[PDB]
């Protein structure tokens, strides 16, 4: 599992594997582990894939009621800490992993992270998973400041294929999703549409 | 299991069941519990099968080199002490035996309990296994020493079959033997359930 | 850590007669829940009067018939003689005792026939203890195959029964009778069953299908 | 226990075997393991046979229920939500795998719910012991919008594989195709395995067992 | 293991137009014995028998609540009841104790009334209910009685032939086990007639 | 350790070193024993004590056992050996054989005890 | 470790249980008594833990007391031992379990005489003859071999003399007291104490 | 071996119509980690006879050098006898059997294709010293995936050409590669027939990934 | 449990042993002889393990009656004391270590009268009066009430019937009787057994 | 601990940290991981300190005396050969992770890999130790198929700076060594002369 967002100047692109794993045996190797909770706000999933689904449709319905009582389009920070009460409060039952990407007209993108302690921190860029621990060395030496959507796409597709290579608990497809003011426009790359990198032989 | 041997005036009364289980299954009703070492030595069955089996047997081969070399014949004393300081060599282990070794020797008529914690001693009766309580009881309330011969007989019979009759692990045939000065003989093989008909009516 | 036992399955069935002995056994081998083999037979002749049944962990199955083939050769060069059932039988219970702290998982029955001509077979369980009987069945089904054994073999529980000797015609649809129930019930029992025969000519197979499932 | 679901270009194919198993040993030759939830969803059971039986019952209970009160009929989705909510408040004590499929008026879906709560929308599940051998069919032969006969066919041969490989499965192939007008429950569609009819009948005689006492009580 | 420690066996036959149900009689802790005369079978309905096979406080414990269900089934509807919804009734008693169950395995045995149709079946200890055609077994020596039930079972059997066939495939399975015997007692259940034997078996 | 062959055989069919440790044991002390009808007496001759040495320690009349006693001839010093190993085969058969220890079984010991050592290696 | 022995006539029941209280390898009490009074004719014979003896036997017995006196006539040997089994089965599987094995003895007006053998775990079962503890091991099969259905009273306590007798010859504790008391239609009769 | 580190998966074997099939893909996984991707773990014995082998690789390079030198001494003698493929399976299971008593076992699974005297062989060892002869043969999440897919295709045709058991065998990669977490798109195809053993390069199947967009 | 018990006086030594082998539940023998002949005036009595019992004090036996047939004259009791203390405290760290509590008793022609006690562990230490097992527990403050250093041996059986009469009363376990032997000037002599 | 070898046209470029932990507290900020065994032959050692030390004193005299009964240079794969020996054979004692990689005149530039199994496989690029795990990504991205010598001690500081900045265990100076037929050259990168790398701050 490698989970992947990255902010930029309009909104947010966010990215992830496919491949769900119960011991050795893949359950399904293409899992959708982007879970939109709001218009602009999605979420990603990693660790038990019962723990991750279950949180992630009581925070949907808890925003929900929250962004119709208060008639305003609801807030990415606001959207982070339901799953972070959540996390906190239930951690040593939960197994969860979640990275919340999103877009509002008072802020703009955002990206949050919440690990399994039930922490909250707002980042530039967030990896999670088990194939994350593969690209730390990576995506510090590639990331610069002030990039454009097209180049975080870039950015995000190329960090997971490189994870999902080592990693066997990752792997599959890669799923992309870009959201800005406009809406939220997503698109998965297959098999040959994955980013080769060459493989070290004599 | 039930095995249990006594001594008296005639001779020595020798009496055991035949049922073997594993766990709650029932391998064999008509195992030969009975060990038959020599034409004057015999044995018993309790715990282990082939720990009782291989060692009485290492016994007989023994006592039959002891015959060759010495010109006489092995003291039940001896050959007590054979197998108690074989199986001693190997304790704590793995090994379950609880044996009696009987024989007309030249002191008189010899009864033994050999174990394989490292266990031997003399005694006038003894009852070995799982059934062992139950064949206590009703051998004492019966004993004697001035006991005839057919009433050795059916002293030790009925005393296996109302182990049989409260032991689960204990059932299949009766198997009785008389030990005399020239030797053991087999006396009967009857069935729990033929017994079961006979001491009814 | 570390195990170096493994359930194989697989059961083996033998039953005495007057001038005959039938070795018989499922072709079945598997592992866990998955079947490695539907064809591997657990009879095994080894001279002309004794055939072995090897039944629990097949990686010491395989050796020790390999360590009876191999003394059946020592016996034979330095007596002059072909080795007995009786003597088979006994140097089995040795072997199987040479072992007694680090134990072959494996549930041995050996058919043949003594001086004589009768049938004989012989029971023995992982350590070594043995003994001489009609019949017996071990392995995974050994519970489901005696009962039905004691029955019509021994004529147990029956008030006013002939006692009707023992015939091969009789005794191999006996054979064929257990192992077809005992496919239906117990999962390592089924594929093939394969009958080897013990005779004053010789020794004959027989294989009859059974459930693939 | 071998269960399985595809989804065709009409509707969805269910399978499942009938061999049930106590231990090692077969209980049951013959045992539904396709089950009722509403009267266009139907769902394949696997896990512990009591556990399967009760959460089914309860959730077709809930679903008529359901269904009376809004005048219509059910959704998957509503199917799939019952069954992921209770089994995640059991943290996976209620051993239940559930292959879930049914028409709606959206279409096919196609469920696998886990017994610890965990939902994957598929176009082709397998869960049970031979679930193995039932998704190595699937990753080979399956193929988009498939015609009805094509797709029970891709099925039964999946179920199959199932029965003879593992030893957890066996016995009679059990189908469900459900169409968004027509429904076929085929309880037995194809028996691979038979009993080798008995050619030495073991028949008691009139008198051959021993009776002690004996006592007779005249009914109505 | 929890279900060998008081032993016991029962079995339910079905035949033409009636239903057989045999049990040992034995209870016992561990291996002594202590009863010989122990009852598994109870009467549900004049025509309808349940037999309890395990614990023998379970065994016990069972047939008395569901004799308390069946009496205010009886008395708030005008009718007896019928095999399936009796087989339902313990499925429901059963799994109540979910997380911490009876230890036995319930098998129903009877004819069906007004419709004299035969019925068995057998149940888990969380309550899993079954329906054969031919046979349910349930006990310590479960593997003993099914390789007996699977050879001697024929499909359409007189209530004469099905005595002789039930008793011989719990005899020759009981005298296997070591935890189970002291004789069997056999309930043939006709349209017209309850024929009850206690056979002669081992006493070992 | 030392393997060399100490009696061989020779061409007339002798064992010369069987034959030289029977002529130590002619130039040894003179012992006699007699067997009676209840009680056996042996007795040692040419003593050649120097009345100047003490007479306790010098006795050839050793007992192995409560029941079994022996005299010896020739080299003392091999003997003392042959006793001593012989009075702890008398406890060993205990710890066996209940029983005592008889005549027969000792000589028996005694006999392949000295027969080994015309057979083995550096002996 | 204690000990019970129950012996049923064709119109008595004859009950015997040993005198020692004991703790670890100390007899603390020379004579104590096991049996608890339920009714005019129904005695019971309490077996187990420390504690657990004392609080069940007398939360029935005053129980059944209970019912005595709120209707006029006293509980039926068969009714006594069916309450008696219903409090030790549902508190089984509850937080505080009773770990006794009891002994119910009882004379009916109807009926006659009764026994019956109760586990630890709440099993009931009717015997002619039931005994407790590890000295059953070996008085049972003497209680198989010389018990008839018609057997006097005499007779019983002379069957009942060859069990207590094989306690002091074979079985590892000290057992020197027993209680014998004979239930029958007039009621509770205390019997000499045989004594060794 | 106690502890197996860097292990290698599945291992396939079917035997065809004069000769037989093996193939294993080429990694090295320590842990759940792909650490090599390049490395053979199938061997060539002698000109009839070939090797692959799953579990750990350390294991399989010390019976490689085994294998590698017993062949060698025997070609030193030149008397015109060779090890048959039953020969090498024997030592095999007497091998894996001696360690396996040892307490100190060789982690290892393998599969021996042989072609000799006009007869196809295929033989399966374990690390305990379980054996067997079987016509279609799979190690690890092999027997559970591609075995059932091995099975029915020689259900129903027994005897298969060199084409026809190639292309069952890159079907069979392919649901190893969709279902096995541990493995990966490059393997080596390695044939035994009457001219010797050949092993092919990297070969990867082609995978399709079409159930991505129909979930909705 | 087996139990012994051994009392010093000016010129003689009193030791008595139980005639209980026991296992389980069961009495196997009514008469089994705890007490070893080591020499003419010294006496060996071993409790303990099952095999270790009867195996190491044989074993100490024929060692020291080796001694007397290698020398003429046999071992005091110190000496005796002394060599079966170092065959149990080497074999205490080695493979096979004997679990064995036994008490030495002997008369020195020089010294006198002698007691020794023993652990399994191999401690010796010389005492006036010593008891092995559970029923030391009950039997040595009784033989710190009563004991003086000039006691005749007609008020030490006397003492030792005391301290046996405490465990027909107290001790758990069944012991019906006790074999009693005196060691003096003369040597070893068997009493009359105490039987109860 | 992070240990890094990178095969070049004319030898090779070998590269390790410095930090050697007990726990979570530094024994020595200084250490040499780069071992001698002969003129052109280095190890890189990872995992127990006891046991790595043992085992490439014991190559070197293995070696030392080998080299001199062939008169002849020694093989990379001889010396590779020998820790392989060493480390399969005591491979439930020791706790080693050795890639050893140098220069000789029959091949040239060798790097080989002996992980914690036994097991033995020549590599164009290697990289062990706890640290190593983090830099799977860059590596893989960052490898270009015939690097100068230049080129390779910038592509092994880098990755080495990497893994030290998200690994805990590895830390300190990165100590780098470029074997070639000239013989052994190494150079100590010191605080500020460590590859700099931004950190992504809001």
């Amino acid at each position: 599992t490698t989970i992947m967002a990255v902010q930029f100047n309009g909104g947010v692109v966010l990215g992830a594997d496919s491949r769900t794993t119960t011991g050795s045996y893949i359950a399904n190797r293409v899992t959708d582990k982007l879970t939109p909770i709001h218009d602009h706000i999605f979420c990603c999933r990693s660790g038990s894939a019962a723990d991750t689904q279950a949180v992630a449709d009581a925070v949907t319905y808890q925003l929900g009621f929250h962004s119709i009582e208060l008639n305003e389009p609801p807030l990415v920070h606001t959207a982070a800490s339901l799953f972070k009460e959540m996390c906190y409060r239930y951690r040593e039952d939960l197994m969860a992993g979640i990275i919340i990407a999103g877009w509002d007209p008072q802020e703009g993108g955002q990206v949050y992270s919440v690990p399994m302690g039930g922490m909250m921190v707002r980042q530039s860029f967030a990896i999670g998973g088990s194939g994350s621990s593969y690209i730390y060395g990576y995506v510090d030496a590639t990331y610069r400041e002030g990039m454009t959507k097209d180049e975080c796409l870039q950015f995000t597709a190329n960090a997971l294929a490189l994870a999902m290579e080592r990693d066997g608990s990752s792997g599959g497809v890669i799923r992309l999703a870009a959201i800005q003011e406009s809406g939220v426009e997503r698109q998965v790359l297959l098999g040959d549409q994955i980013p080769k990198f060459t493989i070290a032989t004599l | 299991t039930t095995t249990l041997a006594f001594k008296f005036l005639h001779g020595v009364i020798v009496a055991a069941d035949s049922r073997a289980t594993a766990g709650a299954y029932i391998a064999s009703q008509t195992v030969k519990k009975v060990i038959e070492i020599n034409p004057y030595l015999l044995g018993t069955m309790a715990g282990g099968a082939a720990d009782c089996s291989f060692w009485e047997r290492l016994l007989a081969r023994q006592c039959r080199i002891y015959e060759l070399r010495n010109k006489e014949r092995i003291s039940v004393a001896a050959a007590s002490k054979l197998l108690a300081n074989m199986v001693y060599q190997y304790k704590g282990m793995g090994l379950s035996m609880g044996t009696m070794i009987c024989g007309w020797d030249k002191r008189g008529p010899g009864l033994y309990y050999v174990d394989s914690e490292g266990n031997r001693i003399s005694g006038t009766a003894f009852s070995v296994g799982s059934g062992s309580v139950y064949a206590y009881g009703v051998m004492d309330r019966g004993y004697s020493y001035d006991l005839k011969v057919e009433e050795a007989y059916d002293l030790a019979r009925r005393a296996i079959y109302q182990a049989t009759y409260r032991d689960a692990y204990s059932g299949g045939a009766v198997n009785l033997y008389h030990v005399r000065e020239d030797g053991w003989i087999r006396v009967s093989s009857d069935n729990v359930a033929d017994l079961h008909d006979k001491y009814s009516s | 850590r570390f195990s170096p036992y493994a359930f194989n399955g697989g059961t083996v069935l033998a039953i005495a007669g007057e001038d005959f002995s039938i070795v018989a056994s499922d072709t079945r081998l598997s592992e866990g829940f998955s079947i490695h083999t539907r064809d591997s037979p657990k009879c095994y002749k080894l001279t002309d009067k004794t055939v072995i049944g090897c039944s629990g962990f097949h990686g010491d199955c395989l050796t020790l018939t390999k360590i009876i083939e191999a003394r059946l050769k020592m016996y034979k060069h330095s007596n002059n003689k072909a080795m007995t059932t009786g003597a088979i039988a006994a140097m089995l219970s040795t072997i199987l005792y040479s072992r007694r702290f680090f134990p072959y998982y494996v549930y041995n029955i050996i058919g043949g026939l003594d001086e004589e001509g009768k049938g004989a077979v012989y029971s023995f369980d992982p350590v070594g203890s043995y003994q001489r009987d009609s019949f017996k069945a071990g392995g995974s089904a050994s519970a489901m195959l005696q009962p039905l054994l004691d029955n019509q073999v021994g004529f147990k529980n029956m008030q006013n029964v002939e006692h009707v000797p023992l015939t091969l015609d009789r005794a191999m649809r006996l054979v064929k009778d257990v192992f077809i129930s005992a496919a239906e019930r117990d999962v390592y029992t089924g594929d093939a069953l394969r009958i080897c025969i013990v005779t004053k000519e010789g020794i004959r197979e027989e294989t009859v299908p059974l459930r693939k499932d | 226990t071998t269960i399985a679901g595809v989804v065709y270009k009409d509707g969805i194919v269910l399978g499942a075997d009938t061999r049930a198993t106590e231990g090692m040993v077969v209980a049951d030759k013959n045992c539904s393991k396709i089950h009722f939830i509403s009267p266009n969803i139907y769902c394949c059971g696997a896990g512990t046979a009591a556990d399967t039986d009760m959460t089914t019952q309860l959730i077709s209970s809930n679903l008529e229920l359901h269904s009376l009160t809004t005048g219509r009929l059910p959704r998957v989705v509503t199917a799939n939500r019952m069954l992921k909510q209770m089994l995640f408040r059991y943290q996976g004590y209620i051993g239940a795998a559930l292959v879930l499929g049914g028409v709606d008026v959206t279409g096919p879906h196609l469920y696998s719910i886990y017994p610890h709560g965990s939902t994957d929308k598929l176009p082709y599940v397998t869960m049970g012991s031979g679930s193995l051998a039932a998704m190595a069919v699937f990753e080979d032969k399956f193929r988009p919008d498939m015609e009805e006969e094509e797709a029970k066919k891709l099925v039964s041969e999946a179920i199959a594989a199932g029965i003879f490989n593992d030893l957890g499965s066996g016995s009679n192939i059990d189908l469900c195709v459900i169409s968004k007008s027509k429904l076929d429950f085929l309880r037995p569609f194809s028996v691979p395995n038979k009993k080798g009819t008995r050619l030495g009948r073991y028949r008691c005689e009139k008198g051959t067992t021993a009776v002690l006492t004996e006592k007779v009580t005249p009914l109505e | 293991s929890i279900m060998s420690y008081n032993g016991g066996a029962v079995m339910a036959m079905k035949g033409k137009n009636c239903v057989a149900i045999a049990a040992d009689r034995r209870f016992g802790i561990q291996a002594q014995m202590v009863t010989t005369d122990f009852q598994k079978i109870f009467p549900m309905g004049d025509r309808l028998y349940i037999g309890l096979a395990g614990l023998a406080t379970d065994v016990q414990t069972v047939a008395q609540r569901l004799k308390f269900r069946l009496n205010l089934y009886e008395l708030k509807e005008g009718r007896q009841i019928k095999p399936y919804t009796l087989m339902s009734m313990v499925a429901n008693l059963l799994y109540e104790k979910r997380f911490g169950p009876y230890y036995t395995e319930p098998v129903i045995a009877g004819l069906d009334p007004k419709t004299f149709k035969p019925f068995i079946c057998s149940l888990d200890l969380i309550g899993c209910p079954m329906v054969t055609d031919d046979f349910v077994v349930s006990g310590t020596c479960s593997e003993q009685m099914y390789g007996m039930c699977e050879s001697l079972w024929e499909p359409n059997m007189d209530p004469e032939h099905l005595f002789e066939t039930i008793s011989q495939a719990m005899l020759n399975a009981v005298d296997r086990d070591a935890v189970s015997g002291m004789g069997v007692i056999v309930h043939v259940i006709e349209k017209d007639k309850i024929t009850t034997r206690t056979l002669k078996a081992r006493m070992d | 350790s030392y393997d060399r062959a100490i009696t061989v055989f020779s061409p007339d069919g002798h064992l010369f070193q069987v034959e030289y440790a029977q002529e130590a044991v002619k130039k040894g002390s003179t012992a006699v024993g007699v067997r009676g009808k209840d009680i056996v007496v042996l007795g040692v001759e040419k003593k050649s004590v120097a009345k100047l040495q003490d007479e306790r320690t010098v006795r050839k009349i050793c007992a192995l056992d409560d029941n079994v006693c022996m005299a010896f001839a020739g080299l003392t010093a091999d003997a003392r050996i042959v006793i001593n190993r012989a009075r702890v085969e008398c406890q060993s058969h205990r710890l066996t054989v209940e029983d005592p220890v008889t005549v027969e079984y000792i000589t028996r010991y005694i006999a392949s005890l000295k027969q080994r050592y015309t057979q083995s290696n550096g002996r | 470790m204690e000990y019970l022995i129950g012996i049923q006539g064709p119109d008595y029941v004859l009950v015997a249980s040993d005198r020692v209280a004991a703790s670890n390898i100390v007899q603390m009490k020379d004579d104590h008594d096991k049996m608890f009074k339920m009714s005019e004719k129904i005695l019971l014979l309490c077996v187990g833990e420390a504690g657990d003896t004392v609080q069940f036997a007398e939360y029935i017995q005053k129980n059944v007391q209970l019912y005595k006196m709120r209707n006029g006539y006293e509980l039926s040997p068969t009714a006594a031992a069916n309450f008696t089994r219903r409090n030790l089965a549902d508190c089984l599987r509850s937080r505080t379990p009773y770990h006794v094995n009891l002994l119910l003895a009882g004379y009916d007006e109807h009926e006659g005489p009764a026994l019956y053998y109760m586990d630890y775990l709440a099993a009931l079962a009717k015997a002619p003859f039931a005994a407790h503890g590890y000295g059953a091991f070996l008085t049972l099969s003497i209680l198989d071999r010389y018990y008839t259905p018609t057997i006097s009273r005499e007779r019983a306590v002379e069957l009942l003399r060859k069990c207590l007798e094989e306690l002091q010859k074979r079985f590892i504790l000290n057992l020197p007291t027993f209680s014998v008391r004979v239930i029958d239609k007039d009621g509770i009769h205390n019997l000499e104490n045989i004594a060794f | 071996t106690q502890n197996p580190m860097v292990t290698g998966t599945s291992v396939l074997g079917v035997k065809f119509d004069g000769g037989v099939v093996i193939a294993a893909d080429m990694l090295g996984s320590y842990g759940s980690l792909a650490r090599f991707r390049n490395i053979s773990r199938i061997m060539r014995v002698n000109d009839s006879t070939m090797l692959g082998a799953s579990g750990d690789y350390a294991d399989f390079q010390y019976l490689k050098q085994v294998l590698g030198q017993m062949v060698i001494d025997e070609e030193l003698l030149g008397d015109g006898h060779s090890y048959s493929p039953r020969a090498i399976h024997s030592w095999l299971t007497r091998a894996m059997y001696s360690r396996r008593s040892k307490m100190n076992p060789l982690w290892n699974t393998m599969v021996i294709g042989g072609y000799a005297d006009g007869e196809s062989f295929l033989g399966y060892v374990d690390m305990l010293g379980v054996a067997y002869e079987a016509p279609s043969l799979a190690t690890g999440y092999g027997a559970y995936l591609a075995q059932p897919l091995l099975r029915e295709v020689l259900e129903k045709q027994p005897v298969l050409s060199q084409t026809e058991a190639r292309e069952l065998v890159e079907r069979c990669m392919r649901v190893l590669y969709y279902r096995d977490a541990r493995s990966y798109n490059r393997f080596q195809i390695a044939t035994v027939t009457e001219k010797g053993v050949e092993i092919e390069g990297p070969l990867s199947a082609q995978t399709n990934w079409d159930i991505a967009h129909m979930i909705s």
